């Protein structure tokens, strides 16, 4: 080889040092009562108003959000047209005047509940997968993302688009978040096979949840007695954990029988505490007793029912929906 | 070993500590307005605390309605301690049990040393810079603070 | 003291409890078998109780070869129990 | 062909299963990587992973390095390294059997050293004395999650899955014993298919049971004993005589 | 009594010769008196 | 045939090796486990070398040359604490005077607790 | 790892090198787990080194200042007898402990002249020398001890342990040799063989 | 590097202008230190190769700045050597003919190789290529075990 | 000890008779070999345990060797079918 | 007693384990050796019987009833040439014993 | 201490081989006793590392290579070697291998060759064996499923059929030979054969492949002069076609046999 | 460990009072805690 040829050969290496490569490549529910005409292409999120459930909030495909009354007319009060992609999550702030919305457009928007006005809008570098807000403060919210970060925001803050803090101890996409009902601590789950509890506005997790056989947990919720919380693991079983400062799992509180895997199926609780519910990919609306994890029933409601929610005062009443679009009420 | 675990069988050490803590808390409740106390809180202390002999925490934590005038540290039966030095709104009571021996049964020296040691660590053991440590010697049946 | 009251010490029992909580481990031979089968809901744990009945009838049948009458009585009773376990997991 | 594409990464490094096995005792032994203080509960479990030969096969570093041996974890359907693997990511074929033909007497196609005696279990790598081409297929009830299935249906399942993994001489299913026997053309394909199908399910995505396939114990794939059938024995004697006569040609022509 | 027996033959040292040492360092086999004396002649 | 001196590695390399051998559950660590048990006979030597090089009261942070096995099994301090005897005597005499003065002046000398952790 | 290879997972080793059983042990467990003086000497030397290292760690965290560090090192080296328990497995270390006590006496009564009582004496160099010179002669002993132990772990135990004639075996071996002597004489003189 | 202490003298002028680059090298090494808990032996070796690369690269930064760009005073270079931001003895190799792009010192430690040879990464790539061609194969050498170097002959 | 021997033979005959019953029922269970007390323990049926063949003398033994082989295999078939 | 070949194998395992244990614990009981060899002749396994007689001779080659038993055992099963080799060996090792010559 | 016994086919063709000796480095695969391990590579840049698996005294006892356990004269495995010799000798010889570990240790130390080894360990005997070898080479629901089987119909040009029925399959035939001969005819295929049934079914990927198959010569297919007969099977088949149990398959085989004997 | 060991290892989370309460709940289900007799070694008190 000539020196010029050796010079050209050096330039072909994929890297500017010795490590550059030469490689080639370059109570009990019984029966359905009514159904609302939800999103024709499919409902992806549902929520009752938090303290009193007189209204049902809905979001799904067709890039739209809608709100329905639960009494006297059973009709949509108003729509919200400001999204370009399907709704991922919806969350009423703890003072009912506003709700948070996230979509696959990488945009998180907070809407005025009664007027339908965008209080503020956030544009993100990654797809948000959950939105949540403090029980003690309606102005404070949190956003989990696909890039394993958790962004923290207070809408009164203008600096850095209101980003008050960021959390980092997660090796993959965040899948769900939940505040404690006191709102001083919050919980988050990830694509990485672990869950963490965090002090609010502190970048250190106070506890880690891991086991040699733990599956990922795409949804998480709190039992109304608030001594315990719960999550829907991809093992086709739901699990429950203590909110007490030991934060350990409780052994016999396993909830099996439902086809969950590959879908973001929701889980919900009766307002009296004593009963719990989940969807299914083949439309069996499952229910269980919370006191002993005993099975209750399933209803073959008219397809994956990804969303379920239970009224804070209407005993034995529950709503569900999914890709079928229609929003069924028992 | 057999004789002393026979005496302290069925967790008697922790029982003694809990009962004395409750007794001091329950009599501080009866003087709450007298001493201008906003609240008396029995603390949820770690179970090994009663026999954690190299470290400590507050057993009772106590709030002020309006701030107290407190002395520099002094023994329970010293008389001339003057309150003008220092001011605080939070205080704690720490109950320490010991089992003495012939070399060491001066409980007053024990509480003084343990107080001045624990209150002057780089990392603070207690929820306030001011408080009282109470000591009980079980072998010799003595008390001081 | 003997092996039995060492194994039934508080520390060993607590470690058993922690192991059945933390990893699902349970040596079923330690524990009294349910008299009524229908109160058992998992197919896994019902089959494990069935295995306990199986090893019990094996050990009894090793001693069958008053003696024959009483052990035959207990043997067929345990076969009745085994039938009930098989029935339960089959329904 | 597998030669037309670079090998797929089967499982990501973060998706690999934990090394600590399921708990069967009170304390984890850091030396033995096993549980001590009691022994209760079964150690068998269904594999989370399965090979998909047309999808996962492809070229690797091993093809460029002149490698002989196949990837153990490719067969298990859980290779982390994909195209950066030193070992071959494809089903063994007559070319590679020919390349292995020297080492094959004492080594597995995975390059593992053979033993003198089989395990009492008849599991494991196999014997350098026997040159066995036949796999016993047990645990078929657990591989179907105890689903009731007709015998010819079971045979059709076994026929499908094992025929992806090599050229086959015979498959037979025995209803009374509830077990199958698969014989390959080459011992290398029997070696490969054993590790590929060990602890797997026979269930389909079409089955109603598919969403709980992980719960039981999978297929129990072992070396077969000698067939006691007299027809098979005289067939074995005939092929032994034929192999002997073919070898006489080589000895005579060399000397 | 049959556990309690006399010695009919002693164990042969030929058995110990049949396999190799296993590397245990005994204290009495450490070096010592490492030089031989010799007589005047 | 030919000799060259032992290469000195980055300290982060050793630090990483000690970090990775935390749990050792994988099959890749069998040979490392055996090396760990074989290292056990050389621990009193390593303990002597460590304590021999202990920092004296007048120095904050003593950097020491070390020899370590690439399995992470054991780390020896590979140096001798050579000192100039009249200087060492003067250093310890200054330390002696300072400690005397501090015991005099410090109103309350708070001793450590043992074990510290 | 040595504990776990021997299967003694029912014993736990603290991070301050105390060995404690996790449960009340069976007699077979007690016999099987009866670790010897080699392990224990190794463990207690690690414990001593751990104490020293932990004081330096406390200094470097800023929790105690330099004078407290000096006094702490001096206290450890003087109070090995109370902190470490190493005498239980090698009682000849009492010479080191006694030497440290004597050194403490002479050091204190040079140091505390016109100062009075209380902690603060950090002149730890003599006791430090005592323990280093102990480690000098402890290295070959523990190397032999631990080597034989680990050799037993990997290679196993020798098949052909020849018991010596100690005074517990003296009478039995006398009987065996006398019996063989009588038998040799009588079987030689008998005509019929 | 060596931790700042009363033992150490303050940095000469110009250390502030190079500090951002050194701090990012520090950041990368702090990340690389940690127990990522790799399961495989191969990927565990790759993580040590990362550290060796970072060590090389920071030493190359200081080396090029002082010896080639001449943007650095002798005092500042001596300070960086003394506080061990840079590998003294590897820089000493880069000054020699035929070693201008050496990866690390272990790869030329002949007295510990099985055959008494250097590491294979010091062979020029053309020589390995023509040996492989004469044998009739591709080149089997990708990365050497010591540091992951893919070839550091000065021609390459 | 004789009581223990009685109990051991009782358990052996238990296994034997159970195996015979199951053989009459057409489910052919194999007899369980004894458990090895130590890892190197011997099964004396698998090998002639320490075979010391007779040293070959001047006389040819071949004809009576094949006769003995005939006798042994005849006995084996006989015990298989007649018991 | 024994109805099946597998049952014969069980019986033979038990008896062989018994005899081998006793001859391990005390090899010098020549009568025990002789009756173990007799057991294997009863099993018609002449290879095992020959091996046991050979091992017994290795324990003690001077004991004349053991030689006579082995020779007679070979002759009883019509193995005349084996017996011829054996007797020639017998006189070759013990030429001064009249009984072997007469046999 | 004897030298290693390694064959030329293990060592390769390079002029020089570096080899690493390790005393007591390995435990022998045959006898479990420790031995001096040798290991080498055929060239410096070959990526597979070859090692002695058996000790030298086990290897000389068997007359085999320590690295591949083929016969060190004839380069064939022990079973085939002892079988070959036992065709030339009337009185059989075979390598009797110990099963108990103490017998494995015991057997390895006696210095006597085993099986066919002595007959191959000197040139005179081995040459005599091959000279003699040259002389050797010089010298019940059947009544239902028989309407599911296509036996009433024939091999034809016009009907497009993707599936076929195979019968008169000799049990000697492996499945792969059938697939291979169809592959030869098509110039390249799901096959079921039940050998207890002596029949089977063949299913093609698409109709043009089946049409190309029927384009080449009820029909017949040849496997080493076994005349497999073939019929187009328009009704799709599965494994159930040949019977649900072993007895049904055997009964079907006898039925097909008498049908073949009528057809011939 | 020796016969006369002073200390046993307790896990860091071990509360003795909760442990005893849990072990009491467990004791009602263990076989050998509920069998009707205790095995003992004794001498025959009289000729029988
Ligand atoms: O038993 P000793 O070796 O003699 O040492 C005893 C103490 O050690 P410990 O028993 O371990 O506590 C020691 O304190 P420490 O070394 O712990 O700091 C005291 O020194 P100082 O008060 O600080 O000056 C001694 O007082 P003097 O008598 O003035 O030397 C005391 O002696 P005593 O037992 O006769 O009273
Ligand atoms: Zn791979
Ligand atoms: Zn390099
Ligand atoms: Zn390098
Ligand atoms: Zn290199
Ligand atoms: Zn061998
Ligand atoms: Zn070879």
């Amino acid at each position: 080889f000539t020196k010029s040829e050796l010079k050209r050969r050096r330039k072909t290496r994929k890297g500017d040092g010795p490590w550059g490569s030469w490689s080639s490549s370059d109570y009990l529910p019984k029966k359905v009562i009514r159904n609302y005409p939800g999103h024709p292409e499919g409902t992806t999120a549902l929520k009752f108003l938090p303290k009193t459930g007189h209204l049902i909030l809905s979001g799904g495909n067709d890039h739209t959000i809608k709100i329905w009354d639960f009494y006297h007319d059973y009709e949509c009060l108003r729509d919200f047209q400001g999204h370009n992609k399907p709704i991922k999550a919806l969350r009423f702030t703890e003072d009912c005047q506003s709700f948070l919305s996230s979509s696959f457009d990488r945009s998180v928007k907070i809407w005025d509940t009664e007027t339908g006005k965008v209080k503020t809008r956030l544009h993100l570098n990654s797809t948000p997968a959950d939105v949540e807000s403090r029980p003690t403060n309606p102005h404070e919210f949190i956003v989990g993302l696909s890039n394993s970060k958790i962004l923290h925001y207070d809408d009164r803050v203008s600096e850095n688009q209101g980003l008050v803090q960021t959390y980092d101890h997660h090796l993959s996409s965040i899948l769900a978040l939940k505040y404690f009902p006191d709102g001083s601590k919050f919980i988050s789950s990830s694509e990485d096979k672990t869950v963490r509890i965090w002090e609010n506005q502190i970048n250190v997790p106070i506890k880690q949840i891991s086991d040699t056989a733990q599956h990922s947990m795409p949804f998480l919720n709190v039992h109304p007695s608030q001594n315990y919380f719960c999550a829907q693991s991809m093992d086709n079983r739901i699990y429950s954990f203590s909110l007490k400062p030991k934060y350990k799992r409780h052994p016999k509180k396993i909830f099996k029988g439902h086809s969950s895997a590959g879908y973001g199926i929701s889980l919900a609780f009766s307002g009296d505490g004593r009963y719990i519910c989940s969807g299914d990919s083949k439309s069996r609306l499952f229910t269980w007793d919370w006191n002993t994890s005993r099975l209750l029933n399933n209803i073959k409601i008219p397809k994956p029912i990804t969303q379920v929610d239970w009224h804070p005062q209407e005993t034995s009443k529950v709503i569900c929906s999914g890709a079928a679009g229609k929003i069924y009420v028992c | 070993k057999i004789s002393l675990i026979q005496i302290f069988r069925a967790h008697l050490w922790q029982k003694i500590h809990e009962s004395i803590v409750f007794d001091i808390c329950q009599i501080l409740d009866g003087e709450l307005d007298v001493l201008q106390i906003e609240s008396v809180t029995k603390e949820t202390v770690h179970p090994r605390k009663s026999y954690k002999m190299n470290s400590s925490a507050a057993d009772i934590t106590m709030e002020s309605v309006h701030e107290w005038e407190v002395s520099k540290p002094s023994l329970l039966h010293e008389t001339n301690d003057s309150f003008k030095g220092l001011i605080t709104n939070k205080m704690w009571f720490d109950v320490q049990l010991r089992y003495g021996d012939y070399d060491s049964h001066d409980i007053s020296r024990y509480v003084r040393a343990k107080f001045l040691d624990y209150t002057t660590d780089n990392v603070s053991m207690y929820p306030s810079p001011t408080g009282v440590m109470i000591g009980i010697d079980l072998a010799y049946n003595m008390y001081d603070a | 003291s003997r092996n039995v009251d060492k194994a039934n010490s508080v520390l060993v029992r607590f470690q058993e409890q922690q192991a059945e909580s933390a990893g699902g481990y349970k040596d079923y031979s330690r524990y009294q078998r349910p008299r009524n089968v229908s109160k058992v809901k998992s197919i896994k744990e019902a089959n494990e109780w069935k295995r306990q009945v199986s090893k019990e009838i094996k050990q009894k049948s090793t001693r069958i070869y008053m003696q024959i009458a009483e052990l035959n009585d207990e043997l067929n009773n345990l076969f009745k129990e085994w039938k009930r376990w098989q029935w339960h997991i089959d329904h | 062909s597998w030669r037309d594409k670079s090998a797929k990464v089967q499982v990501k490094e973060s998706e690999l299963p934990s090394s600590i096995p399921a708990q069967t005792g009170l304390t984890f032994n850091i030396w033995y990587n096993k549980w001590s203080q009691g022994f209760a509960g079964n150690t068998r479990f269904v594999s989370p992973f399965a090979l998909q030969p047309q999808l996962h096969s492809g070229k690797t570093r091993g093809d460029n390095d002149g490698q002989l041996f196949f990837c153990l974890f490719f067969a298990k359907g859980m290779c982390c390294l994909g195209p950066k693997c030193e070992y071959l990511h494809h089903i063994p074929d007559e070319e590679d059997i020919g390349k292995l033909a020297l080492r094959t007497e004492v080594l597995d196609c995975f390059g593992r050293e053979k033993f003198a005696d089989y395990r009492e279990d008849m599991g494991g790598i196999g014997s350098f004395r026997k040159k066995n081409k036949t796999l016993y297929v047990g645990g078929i009830d657990g591989a179907l999650n105890s689903k009731h299935l007709k015998p010819a249906q079971i045979e059709s399942r076994i026929r499908f899955v094992f025929s992806r993994l090599g050229d086959i001489d015979r498959i037979r299913y025995v209803e009374s014993k509830n077990c199958g026997f698969v014989k390959f053309k080459y011992q290398a394909n029997a070696e490969f298919a054993k590790e590929a199908m060990s602890n797997q399910t026979l269930l389909l995505p079409s089955d109603k049971e598919w969403d709980d396939r992980r719960e039981g114990t999978g297929l129990l794939v072992k070396w077969a004993n000698e067939d006691p059938d007299p027809a098979a024995q005289k067939r074995l004697q005939e092929e032994l005589k034929l192999e002997s006569l073919n070898m006489m040609v080589h000895l005579i022509n060399n000397n | 009594t049959t556990s309690h027996r006399p010695q009919l033959e002693a164990r042969s040292g030929a058995k110990a010769a049949a396999y190799t040492p296993t590397g245990i360092e005994h204290a009495r086999l450490l070096p010592g008196h490492t030089t031989l004396k010799y007589r005047k002649f | 045939n030919l000799y060259t001196p032992k290469a000195e590695m980055p300290p982060e390399h050793l630090r990483k090796i000690i970090n990775t051998h935390s749990d050792m559950a994988s099959k890749m660590y069998n040979t490392d486990k055996k090396a760990f048990l074989g290292a056990l006979k050389y621990l009193p030597h390593a303990i002597l070398k460590l304590l021999e090089n202990m920092p004296h009261p007048w120095e904050q942070a003593k950097e020491v040359k070390v020899l370590y096995h690439t399995s992470g099994a054991i780390t020896f301090v590979n140096e001798t604490p050579r000192v100039i005897e009249p200087v060492y005597t003067a250093q310890w005499s200054a330390t002696w005077i300072a400690m005397r003065r501090e015991k005099r002046d410090r109103t309350h000398f708070k001793r450590m607790r043992f074990p510290p952790f | 790892l040595l504990i776990h290879r021997k299967g003694l997972t029912y014993l736990h080793l603290d991070y301050n090198f105390n060995l404690k059983p996790t449960k009340t042990l069976t007699t077979k467990e007690r016999k099987k787990s009866r670790l010897g003086n080699s392990f224990h000497l190794m463990r207690e030397l690690l414990k001593m080194m751990k104490l020293i290292v932990d004081t330096h760690v406390q200094f470097r965290l800023g929790n105690v200042d330099a004078f407290q560090l000096a006094d702490g090192i001096h206290y450890i080296l003087n109070h090995i007898g109370q902190l470490t328990g190493i005498y239980r497995y090698k009682y000849k270390v009492m010479h080191q402990i006694r030497a440290c006590k004597d050194l403490k006496h002479i050091i204190y009564y040079k140091f505390n002249k016109n100062l009075g009582k209380g902690p603060g004496c950090g002149f730890w160099q003599p006791a430090w020398r005592v323990w280093l010179n102990f480690l000098r002669g402890t290295i070959p002993l523990l190397e032999r001890y631990i080597g034989n132990l680990i050799t037993r772990q990997f290679e196993g135990r020798s098949n052909e342990i020849v018991k010596t004639t100690t005074k517990q075996r003296l009478d039995a071996y006398y009987d065996l040799e006398l019996r063989n002597s009588v038998m040799d004489d009588i079987l030689e003189m008998m005509p019929e063989s | 590097p060596r931790i700042k202490t009363r033992r150490s003298k303050p940095a000469p002028d110009g250390f502030e202008k190079i500090k951002p680059t050194l701090t990012d090298f520090e950041i990368q090494l702090r990340d690389a230190q940690k127990d990522k808990s790799s399961k495989l032996a191969a990927k565990s070796n790759e993580q040590l190769w990362e550290i060796m690369q970072l060590h090389h690269q920071r030493s190359r930064y200081i080396y090029t700045l002082y010896y080639k760009r001449k943007a650095i005073s002798k005092d500042l270079y001596d300070w960086l050597i003394k506080e061990k931001y840079a590998d003294k003895l590897l820089i000493a190799k880069w000054r020699k003919t035929g070693y201008e792009k050496l990866c690390c010192l272990r790869c030329i430690q002949k007295n510990e190789t099985n055959n008494g040879s250097t590491c294979i990464c010091r062979v020029p790539r053309a020589q390995l290529e023509e040996e492989a061609r004469k044998k009739g194969t591709q080149v089997s050498f990708h990365q050497c075990v010591h540091c992951g170097c893919r070839g550091c002959a000065s021609t390459d | 000890k004789i009581r223990e021997r009685m109990l051991e033979e009782s358990k052996r005959i238990a296994e034997l008779q159970k195996r015979r019953e199951l053989k009459q029922a057409g489910i052919n269970v194999a007899i369980k070999k004894p458990k090895k007390k130590y890892g190197t323990d011997i099964d004396y049926n698998e090998d002639i345990v320490y075979e010391q063949a007779p040293m070959p003398g001047i006389y040819d033994t071949s004809t009576e060797d094949r006769q003995i082989k005939k006798k042994f295999e005849q006995f084996e078939r006989k015990v298989n079918r007649k018991g | 007693d024994i109805l099946d070949l597998e049952e014969l194998r069980e019986y033979q395992r038990r008896k062989r384990t018994e005899y081998e244990g006793y001859l391990k614990r005390n090899r010098l009981d020549m009568g025990q050796w002789i009756r173990y060899a007799q057991f294997e002749i009863e099993q018609h396994d002449m290879r095992r019987a020959r091996s046991i007689f050979e091992r017994a001779l290795l324990v003690d080659s001077s004991f004349i009833p053991l030689w006579i038993r082995y020779i007679d055992a070979e002759l009883k099963v019509k193995c005349i040439n084996h017996a011829r080799n054996l007797m020639n060996r017998a006189i070759s090792t013990l030429p001064r014993v009249d009984k072997l010559w007469y046999k | 201490e004897p030298p290693p016994n390694i064959c030329e086919q293990c060592l390769g063709d390079e002029a020089n081989i570096r080899m690493t000796k390790i005393p007591q480095g390995s435990e022998c695969k045959i006898c479990t006793l420790p031995f001096t391990l040798y290991h080498f590579k055929t060239s410096k840049r070959s990526n597979n590392i070859i090692k002695t698996l058996i000790c030298v005294r086990c290897a000389t006892q068997r007359n085999i290579c320590q690295c591949c356990m083929l016969d060190s004269r004839w380069h064939i495995p022990i079973q085939l070697r002892d079988h070959l010799i036992s065709l030339v000798n009337e009185e059989n010889v075979m390598t009797e291998e110990a099963k108990n570990d103490m017998m494995k240790r015991f057997l390895s130390l006696k210095n006597v060759k085993l099986g066919g080894a002595q007959i191959t360990s000197d040139p005179s005997e081995a040459d005599n064996i091959v000279d003699k070898l040259k002389n050797i080479l010089l010298r019940v629901d059947i009544s239902h499923i028989l309407k599911k089987l296509p036996l009433n119909e024939s091999f034809l040009k016009n009907p497009s059929t993707k599936s076929f029925f195979l019968y008169n399959i000799d049990a000697s035939i492996p499945e792969w030979k059938i697939t291979d001969t169809v592959s030869q005819l098509l110039g390249i295929l799901s096959l079921i054969v039940n050998h207890k049934a002596k029949c089977g079914g063949l299913r093609f990927q698409s109709s043009e492949l089946g049409e190309r198959f029927v384009s080449k010569i009820r029909g017949v297919l040849l496997i080493d002069r076994f005349r497999i007969f073939i019929i187009p099977w328009s009704s799709g088949f599965s494994a159930a076609s040949f019977g649900t149990n072993t007895a049904e398959n055997i009964k079907l085989s006898l039925s097909l046999n008498k049908l073949i004997q009528l057809e011939l | 460990s020796e016969r006369k060991a002073i200390n046993k290892y307790y896990p860091p989370d071990y509360n003795p009072l909760e442990a005893e309460k849990l072990s009491r709940k467990m004791a009602k289900k263990l076989k050998t805690m509920n069998k009707s007799h205790a095995s003992i070694r004794l001498m025959t008190p009289f000729s029988m």
